[PDB]
């Protein structure tokens, strides 16, 4: 009956740690980071990625 | 006074009615679903 | 920053264990696991003439 105080205590953190991590994904793309894909390739590509 | 109408006769009436209390468990081998052993997938999977 | 331990996930069962759920503590328990050894394949090949 204890161990569920704890167990609510990790479910408000692991909520937030999968909004943060999302952020350095690059699904499949050439980066994570748009002020990458906006120095590396043209017009036409950077709308793609 | 008042009326009330009160029993003279009766039956037994059974109710039925089911609670489930479990479902199938179920592990999955993500790897092997997504992938299926294939080294150049498995580098794509990083980058999600 | 420096790396202080590693773990060969295809020595044994434990290592899959802690590769597949990607962590170093394991929290006693039952645990389905996945595989990640090599095998090298062979060859069959059957075509008609
Ligand atoms: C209460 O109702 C039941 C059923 O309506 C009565 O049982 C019947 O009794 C008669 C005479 O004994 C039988 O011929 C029937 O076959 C019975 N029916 C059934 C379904 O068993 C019962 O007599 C009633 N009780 C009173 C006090 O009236």
């Amino acid at each position: 009956a204890f161990n569920k105080v704890q167990d609510a205590v990790n479910a408000n953190a692991m909520a937030l740690s999968k909004l943060a991590a999302e952020l350095s994904n690059t699904f499949g793309a050439i980066s994570s980071s748009i002020s990458d894909i906006l120095a590396r390739l043209d017009t036409v590509e950077q709308e793609a990625q | 006074g008042f009326v009330v109408a009160v029993p003279t006769n009766f039956t037994f009436g059974v109710t039925q009615e089911f609670i489930e209390t479990t479902i199938q468990k179920i592990t999955v081998d993500c790897k092997q679903y997504v992938c299926n052993g294939f080294k150049k997938c498995e580098d794509l999977l990083k980058e999600y | 920053g420096y790396i202080t331990k590693a773990v060969d996930c295809g020595y044994d069962d434990l290592a899959q264990l802690q590769c597949s759920y990607e962590s170093f503590e394991v929290e006693t328990g039952v645990y389905s696991v996945s595989s990640f050894e090599a095998s090298p394949r062979g060859e069959f090949i059957e075509q008609a003439t």
